[PDB]
């Protein structure tokens, strides 16, 4: 193999998620104590906007 | 117009398709494809086939 290769090391993604048909991340949270959900979500879209 | 089409079909025409309600969406056009236009005399030239 050494006649006709080279060899490399990189990184690549051992798990790769596609959502709705594109390429996606999942991320899990909960809100923090005292909070309802629909403000939490409100926040995440607020910092997701950015 | 092969770009609009594209657009729409790479990256609009998955996500129509896939709404609620709806059932066949043609598409006005052709996603891109790579297209190889071979010239035989070319081809002739080096002594090759496709």
């Amino acid at each position: 193999f050494s006649a006709f290769s080279s060899s490399r090391w990189e990184y690549g993604s051992p798990r790769l998620e596609r959502y709705n048909g594109l390429p996606s991340m999942e991320i899990l949270g909960q809100a923090a104590p005292g909070k309802s959900t629909g403000e939490a979500m409100e926040l995440m879209e607020q910092l997701a906007s950015k | 117009q092969e770009d609009i089409s594209d657009y729409v079909a790479a990256n609009m025409k998955d996500a129509i398709s896939r709404t609620s309600g709806v059932g066949d969406v043609q598409l006005f056009g052709s996603q891109y494809a790579m297209r190889i236009w071979m010239n035989p005399n070319e081809l002739n030239k080096f002594q090759l086939t496709p």
